[PDB]
């Protein structure tokens, strides 16, 4: 069966690893320690998946931890699910990077790869079939955006064919957590175009937006927007791991999801997502969950949805359902939105529906969407970027570790074409 | 594991260095004599972390300090107060005289033939630590040894290690008030090697933190222990981040990514949220959209420096305590609202937000309490220009009348020396003037 | 059946030894006072091979201890084994050879093989058939270097077909505990060529690194150094003492292992070698096995293994096994490393399966290995010896002992044709 | 069992004799009166082993020790001292007058005519030994009977003896400070048997352990009492190896085979980790890493010698005490990386470690205490020949003038002895400017 390596690299990477390892665990049934004591059988067909087995009927996540610079190390491993990582998986140096790319990418990160992708191959080759390499990294950051960006053009370098799916986090147009923040966005999405099948772009805004205007969260807390991501990253692997009546790979969303090469920027929905006790005055069904994943307040990019054409959206339903109210509420939504959808592409929705909802639901989804409306999110940082690459002025801090000039304006060009190439399939014909 | 060499300099490094070392034994329960019986009673956790403290096998711990300040006066208080048997013996006193407040007693004459026993020091120290290293540096300007001698220190450690990051934390004269009338020229000579070596210049200032004394705290009168705890609280919350578990940890070689615009505007303007009394540690809300909106106001700056009559460039948020991490970026957009809280054109990112979550603790004996939450802000403005323009007026009018100058240039130090520190200052203003004028097209 | 006599020469040589039969004894359940109380009767069939009977119910081993010059006599007598070795086998003189090889071979040595040599005889005739001869020593050294040299110039004289394997401990390219240390390296691989049908070349650094990069011990003592040699001594003749379903004796290997009769320098290995408590995140596997023997981080050599071409290797595996899964990741490792192999012999590896395992363990192996990238270990030396005696450096304390120029510079001549011996297999053709 | 015979000659021989047997009846037990109550109360063990001990059939223990001075001064003081009844009572005094400190009486006048009680009472002592033999030589440069009569006893023991190790520790005159005017004139006439005769001379200086004895110590006043203890613990981790249980023992003929690369280089250096204070005893880690970087600086050599200006040719580092093997190595790759350490091409080895693992004793009355763990480093570097041509120097500037000499050649020696010394010295200064220089091709 089909099995997947996942890999952490920045600070925010393991951060949502480590909540990201809880709802796989609680979503088959498995302890702190390995032991599985799940409720039924059905759930460990495919631990194969995620977690290879151990000695005495133990799992063990195939998780690397590029990330853990000492700050981090001693949190994980102190944290609820510490004692579930392999510990030789946790593959650091020091002095990590400090908001840098150039340490990322050609000082730090050139000392470092070796024994990261010492540990890829012994997790490659204790697996029957692999087409999955999960990479949990943030843009913005110092490892997760030069690191977190070498490793991907060495290992589609050593596995030109397997489904490279990033989640990455992306940087904010109001949020600015980070001086440095539009360099290390056009370096690594330079990188990211070239060297991935699929990406998602994340965003901390419309998790905060999410957490008020939605969840009525009073104090949203980094557990609570790592909480939402993890309920997509559980979303997209969910016909892999259990049965269903329409199963959806990795590979048949990007196939589907994708029309041109380059043209493979996501934005992650989530439904149902709302605020109760347990007195609340809804009904889940199958048109309810469609009003809110298709609502513009419950993306996850931060950007609206109308100011641009749908290209394609993939709708991967779970719990159990009827194909009629799937097949005829993703009918009419096309139909009241043909400005909204691309006219010249046949039918833009696909549909993934599952058996198994999550452990408390009845119902759930996931809206995985390309859109052309996420030319916002690389024209804010396009615009960001020439800002302070016009006064040369942060420029001393990289090619003081062994870049040029002639790279700076070599990442601006490749992300000015995906602009040139979202702006064209946005105007009508 | 990371750490950092806290080196003072004169008598201002060690008398900050008095309180900087009686707030770290306080935080990680080290008792003046090394032990830590704090942690026995619960029996576990490492926290006499080694970024600061370097641990022997006998329980004691030895900080990573060393000080040098060419007079005796000063150490033999610390080697007969309550901080005896903490240090290692070999804090380096050796000096026949004093410096008398002059840079050429400074590089030249006794700084020279004292500085071996300082590098061979910082070399059986550096070489007990893997991993990160920083010097926190500890002077002031306008002293003999604080000008003088860390000039030496400079020139000899951006060789014997490199591109290690140097973090040295400097008091400048005040434009008002100054307790020497030859400080205007040491503090001019003392920036020929502050700019070209040391890589972040933390200044601050002893009139803008007697306001803040006066207004805030309500002492009427506050001696110079009651400055240097605040400078204490300042370098804590600098270099907390090595130390304690944070939900956005900032390194210090993500201080010199961030703050640092260009290698020689590197002087960035420290700040605080010290309006705790303790009679108004009631009273008042304290929460995040209040301690952020503290750096708004020119009454609290620690620099005696306006910052309405100048740009920003890249500022440094870094918190304490019970933050939570959405209730920042609603004091951000706030600020970003705000018209005369002016930033450039070439800076369109701002500021950057370092959330540590171990809450700062309180120096028994005054002068203030126990809040829930601070903050540490780092900015370098445009507006220390006209900080610097301030004492480069008082070092012209008295270089025209050729004032006290034989008691430079009659130590080994050239006459030629003072005008090659003007040629810097009057060249590193004019650096100022074109970094906050956008271009227009 | 078949019989082995175990000399140990150098204060190397019965330090090993002093842990070498410990391990024998604890595999057999055998007391320090040589009462057998162990487990199983299948573990009396061959105590034979390693321990002569006694008078009443008593086992002594067939230990000839060569090095104990008195600072060592009263460690080994007053150890853990002092009470099992025959007193008389205790065969030394005095003043010890002082880190010369010239006072352990021509002036010591001349003095003390006579005793030895009457402690060899009255070992070979109280015995039923000889094959074995382990001669356990260490070159640079002493008495290990010239002594250890000279009896198998001369048991190799009165023996000349016997197997003779000679557990080398060789120095170090860093760690440098003699200064002479290329001279006593330069006349002993000159007796070892033309004298020995075997011998295993054993480095203190990849010893040292794999008790810090694997087994992540704290302080590896001088004991854990040699625990670790000791389970590869106990490795090579476990098909000797056990039953299996694939045997082989120190002749299957030994003439299996080496092609031309010059090319028998041999790095050993060992699996599984792993750091835990009881509680370790893995699962004992002949695949799991396979990947950690063939990983160039657990040899013992101190050189870099993919440097050079594998001329033919042996896994002798142990524990109840599958021979599927064993002739099946013996194919796939020839096949993935077709170039780290040599290309012109049919198939390179040998199995050897026993079926009895160690007693913690379920199951373990042994990688001892044929290879070209032991030119390295040659040519340091090659190169510190010549630097040496070019100068004419430390050689008045050798020619004040009887030799000659005109044998250094026949020690030089033959290590050097090794070098040229190894090169030529190493290209490609 | 092997065995040294400690030969002490000179007053300087036998001052460093009070404090060497002294150490040596503490770590095995021996009372000042033979006995051995220690191991009395276990009931087991030989410890006072036959290296340094012969055993009398009543319990008493009696050293190998023979001294010979020439003047019944000092050792009337060892006669009436706390070791009166713990030696034999041959103690060889006789000498009706001092040598006065010249070479010609000496190895002429009154060194004849005593030197047959002692030959014969050597031969009365080494006959009793199987096994390994060594004399321990004990004198000193420059005095009367250290520079004779100990060259009149090497010709007479290296024909009665053969091929022997004879290790000499030798007290050298330092180039600064030297206690007698006519002390340049001993110190070139005692190298022509020291080159040819003693197969391995350890130079120690005087100047070089007094500023040991004030900086690391931090004793302001030490007498030769003091200085002589510093010699004793070098003294007992040369020998330490024939005595007790180490990892890695180090023979006495393992010491001639590594330190001595050609038969006229045999001088090398000793060196020790004296920094306890003990103050200082706390305050500090003292690891295997710590106590090998004592040698790099020099301010702990023992001799008034610069290294830096010289090659090394062969080191051995000898431990004691709590050393695991594993932290040598991490000490040593550290070493063979550092730049001013600098080795010859000709010996790409370097070192060699001998770890007893019996830890240094503490003589009670100071002046340092109890150290985990110790080393004592001897490494015959190119930077000894800067040590003579400051004492060739001494010797020519008064030979031109023709000084002091008619008290040698009017007691039997001719004048032509000196220029015989001096070409000596000449051709072997010359020598160390050979072997440091590499060949190039
Ligand atoms: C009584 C009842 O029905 O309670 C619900 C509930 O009230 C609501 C509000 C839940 C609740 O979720 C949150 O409040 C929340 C907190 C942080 C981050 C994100 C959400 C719930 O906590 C979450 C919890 O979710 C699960 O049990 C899922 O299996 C979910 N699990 C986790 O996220 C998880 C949490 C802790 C430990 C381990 C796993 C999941 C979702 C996708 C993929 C895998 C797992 C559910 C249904 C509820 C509560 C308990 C109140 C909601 O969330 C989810 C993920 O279901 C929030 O909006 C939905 C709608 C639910 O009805
Ligand atoms: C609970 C449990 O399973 O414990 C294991 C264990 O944890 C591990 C880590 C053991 C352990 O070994 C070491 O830690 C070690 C120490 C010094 C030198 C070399 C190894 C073990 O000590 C060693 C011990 O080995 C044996 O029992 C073998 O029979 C072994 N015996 C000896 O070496 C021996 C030791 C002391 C006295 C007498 C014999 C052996 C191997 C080859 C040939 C003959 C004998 C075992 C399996 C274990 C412990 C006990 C923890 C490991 O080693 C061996 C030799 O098995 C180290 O890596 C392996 C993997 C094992 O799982
Ligand atoms: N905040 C604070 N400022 C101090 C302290 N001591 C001195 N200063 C200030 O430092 C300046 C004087 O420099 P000092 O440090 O006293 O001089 P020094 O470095 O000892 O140099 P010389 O005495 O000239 O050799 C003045 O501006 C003082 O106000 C102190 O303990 N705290
Ligand atoms: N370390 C040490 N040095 C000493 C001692 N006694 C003398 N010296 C040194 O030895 C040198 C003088 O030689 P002495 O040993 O006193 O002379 P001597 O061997 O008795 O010879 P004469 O008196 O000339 O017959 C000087 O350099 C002294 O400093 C001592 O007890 N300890
Ligand atoms: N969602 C989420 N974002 C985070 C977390 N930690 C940091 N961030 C974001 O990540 C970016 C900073 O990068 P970070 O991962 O901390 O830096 P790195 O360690 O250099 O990779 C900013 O945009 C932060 O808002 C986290 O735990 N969760
Ligand atoms: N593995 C191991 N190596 C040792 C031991 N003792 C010494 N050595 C090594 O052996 C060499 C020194 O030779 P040694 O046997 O002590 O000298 P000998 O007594 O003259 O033969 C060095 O390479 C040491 O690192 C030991 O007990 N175990
Ligand atoms: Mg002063
Ligand atoms: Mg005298």
């Amino acid at each position: 069966m089909r099995e997947i390596v996942h890999i952490q690299a920045g600070q925010c990477g393991n951060q949502i690893g480590a909540k990201f390892w809880e709802v796989i665990s609680d979503e088959h049934g498995i302890d702190p320690t390995g032991s599985y004591h799940g409720d039924s059988d059905l759930q460990l067909e495919r631990i194969n998946v995620y977690y290879n087995e151990a000695t005495g009927n133990k799992y063990v996540p195939r998780a690397i931890l590029v990330d853990l610079e000492p700050g981090t190390m001693d949190s994980v491993r102190s944290g609820p699910f510490g004692q579930i990582f392999r510990p030789d998986n946790f593959v650091f140096g020091q002095s990590g990077a400090g908001n840098n790319w150039a340490k990322g990418h050609y000082t730090e990160g050139a000392e470092l790869v070796d024994s990261v992708l010492d540990v890829v191959r012994k997790e490659s080759e204790s697996c029957d079939c692999l087409q999955g390499f999960q990479l949990t990294h943030s843009l913005g950051g110092g490892t997760g955006s030069g690191m977190g960006t070498l490793l991907i053009s060495k290992i589609r370098e050593e596995y030109p064919d397997r489904i490279m799916n990033t989640f990455s986090v992306m940087p904010s147009p109001k949020v600015s957590d980070t001086v440095v923040e539009p360099y290390n966005a056009t370096l690594s999405v330079h990188q990211l175009v070239e060297n991935t099948d699929e990406t998602y772009c994340i965003d901390n805004e419309a998790l905060y937006d999410i957490c008020f205007r939605t969840l009525k969260l009073t104090t949203p807390t980094y557990g609570d927007l790592n909480h939402l991501v993890s309920a997509t990253m559980s979303g997209v692997t969910t016909c892999l791991r259990f049965p269903g009546q329409l199963n959806a790979d990795l590979r048949k969303l990007a196939v589907n999801m994708v029309p041109f090469p380059r043209l493979h920027f996501f934005m992650p929905g989530f439904a149902p997502l709302t605020s109760r006790g347990s007195q609340q005055y809804r009904a889940l069904t199958v048109p309810e969950l469609t009003q809110q994943m298709f609502d513009s307040k419950n993306m996850m990019a931060a950007c609206d949805p109308r100011h641009g054409r749908y290209l394609t959206v993939a709708a991967i339903f779970r719990g159990r359902m009827s194909m009629k109210e799937v097949d005829e509420q993703m009918l009419n939504v096309q139909n009241k939105n043909s400005s909204y959808f691309v006219e010249w592409i046949p039918n833009n929705v696909k549909t993934a529906v599952c058996d198994i909802p999550p452990r408390g639901l009845k119902m759930s989804a996931t809206f995985i969407g390309n859109s052309t409306a996420i030319q916002e999110l690389f024209k804010r940082i396009s615009e960001q970027f020439t800002a302070m690459f016009r006064r040369k002025a942060f420029l001393h801090w990289y090619t003081g570790e062994g870049m040029d000039e002639m790279e700076f304006t070599e990442a601006e060009s490749n992300m000015n074409d995906l602009v040139s190439e979202y702006q064209q399939y946005q105007d009508a014909t | 594991m990371r750490e950092c060499i806290s080196i003072h300099v004169g008598q201002a490094g060690v008398q900050i260095g008095n309180a900087c070392w009686e707030l770290y034994c306080l935080e990680h329960g080290i008792q003046p004599d090394g032990q830590m019986p704090s942690d026995k009673t619960i029996g576990g956790g490492d926290d006499s972390f080694n970024t600061f403290f370097s641990e022997t096998g006998a329980g004691k711990h030895v900080p990573r300090a060393v000080f040098v300040d060419l007079e005796p006066t000063v150490i033999d208080e610390v080697r007969t107060g309550t901080y005896r048997q903490l240090f290692h013996p070999e804090q380096l006193i050796t000096g026949k005289e004093d410096a008398a407040n002059n840079y050429a007693r400074g590089h030249y004459t006794i700084g020279k033939e004292i500085i071996d026993l300082v590098l061979d020091r910082i070399r059986k120290l550096a070489d007990q630590c893997t991993g990160l290293q920083g010097f926190l540096v500890f002077h002031s300007f306008g002293g003999g040894t604080g000008s003088g001698f860390t000039s030496l220190l400079m020139e000899r450690l951006s060789v014997d290690y490199g591109k290690k990051s140097k973090l040295e934390f400097s008091i400048y004269p005040a434009p008002q008030v100054s307790t020497a009338v030859v400080e205007p020229y040491n503090s001019i000579l003392t920036t020929h090697t502050t700019l070209e070596h040391s890589d972040c210049a933390f200044m601050v200032d002893n009139e803008a933190i007697y306001d803040i004394c006066r207004r805030n705290l309500d002492i009427e009168r506050p001696t110079y222990t009651n400055l240097n705890r605040l400078i204490s609280q300042i370098v804590s919350s600098i270099t907390a981040s090595l130390r304690f578990d944070g939900a956005l940890n900032v390194d210090l070689t993500e201080f010199q990514t961030n703050l640092v615009p260009y290698p020689r505007i590197h002087f960035p303007l420290a700040t605080y949220a010290p309006v705790i009394s303790a009679e108004k540690a009631y009273h008042e809300q304290l929460s995040v959209a209040e301690i952020t909106n503290a750096c708004f106001e020119p009454a609290n700056q620690m620099v005696k420096c306006d910052p309405r009559h100048g740009k920003y460039m890249a500022c440094c948020l870094l918190y304490r305590g019970d933050v939570v991490p959405k209730d920042v970026n609603a004091a951000i957009a706030t600020i970003k609202t705000k018209r005369s809280i002016q930033f450039v054109d070439w800076c369109p990112t701002g500021f950057k937000v370092g959330i540590n979550y171990q809450p700062p603790t309180v120096v028994p004996g005054g002068d203030l309490a126990k809040v829930q939450r601070a903050v540490c802000m780092l900015s370098n403005t445009t507006a220390i220009a006209e900080a610097w323009a301030r004492l480069d007026h008082k070092f012209d009018l008295m270089y025209a009348k050729r004032a006290f100058v034989h008691w430079y240039v009659g130590e080994g130090m050239e006459e030629g020396e003072f005008s090659e520190a003007r040629e810097d200052m009057a060249a590193l203003e004019k650096d100022y003037e074109e970094v906050g004028v956008d271009s227009v097209e």
